[PDB]
């Protein structure tokens, strides 16, 4: 994120690191439940990456992070490559992440909820700070 | 990418109003949310976007595609959940 | 769902 801040660490427990087999973040996720990460169709996530839940600073050895494999990874048909479309993709995790006070779900709407624009939301990850 | 996870509040745009930025990139199943001052930006894809409703965080958008410099007077473009909660909702089931 | 134990700040 380009002008954002640091996180209260934990703050956000929902909140996912998708790292490849060599430990590199390449992208970000959602808990939405102890069995299942919800992230984007474009991040091509493999069952050769793993979810990291419970981090907040991954240039830390001190916390206590869950590195969870990947049984099945659910591309959600509907995703067009070339339009960007419908870019979602489900992740089943292999065990369950064990929920605690940095480690829990986050909720999902309702198809029919109305989240008007001029609404402040906020995002979460560790995209770049400057590209 | 920063050691330290980060966050930014934003504001979610219309889609009219998104496609005077991005014209017709922009479909029915995403959400513009920035052109506020802040930008997501690469690593940050597939993270959230939450929206505080009721007491609780509820995701809204998942970070899908922007500004290839990650201008923060661009709206960002994020995946619509509640275009894709059906879905959601039909592969746990089955699952 | 949706309730941090440790609430985010600003």
């Amino acid at each position: 994120i380009v002008n954002g801040e640091e996180a209260v660490p934990g703050s956000w427990p929902w909140q996912v690191s998708l790292q490849d087999k060599t430990g590199f973040h390449f992208c970000g996720g959602s808990l939405i439940n102890e069995n299942w990460v919800v992230t984007a169709a474009h991040c091509g996530v493999t069952t050769s990456d793993v979810v990291v839940a419970g981090e907040f600073d991954q240039g830390s050895s001190s916390e206590k992070i869950q590195k969870l494999k990947i049984a099945k990874v659910f591309k959600n048909s509907k995703y067009n490559s070339l339009t960007i479309n419908n870019d979602i993709t489900l992740l089943k995790l292999s065990t369950a992440a064990s929920f605690s006070q940095t480690v829990s779900a986050v909720c999902l709407p309702s198809a029919s909820d109305d989240f008007a624009a001029g609404t402040t939301c906020v995002t979460t990850g560790w995209g770049l700070t400057r590209y | 990418t920063p050691d330290r996870l980060q966050q930014a509040s934003l504001p979610l745009l219309s889609n009219t109003n998104c496609k005077k930025y991005w014209g017709t990139k922009i479909k029915d199943a995403m959400i513009c949310a920035g052109a506020s001052g802040v930008s997501s930006c690469m690593g940050d894809s597939g993270g959230p976007l939450v929206c505080k409703k009721n007491g609780a965080w509820t995701l809204v958008g998942i970070v899908s595609w922007g500004s290839s410099t990650c201008s923060t007077s661009t709206p960002g473009v994020y995946a619509r959940v509640t275009a894709l909660v059906n879905w959601v909702q039909q592969t746990l089931a089955a699952n | 769902c949706g309730v941090p134990a440790i609430q985010p700040v600003l």
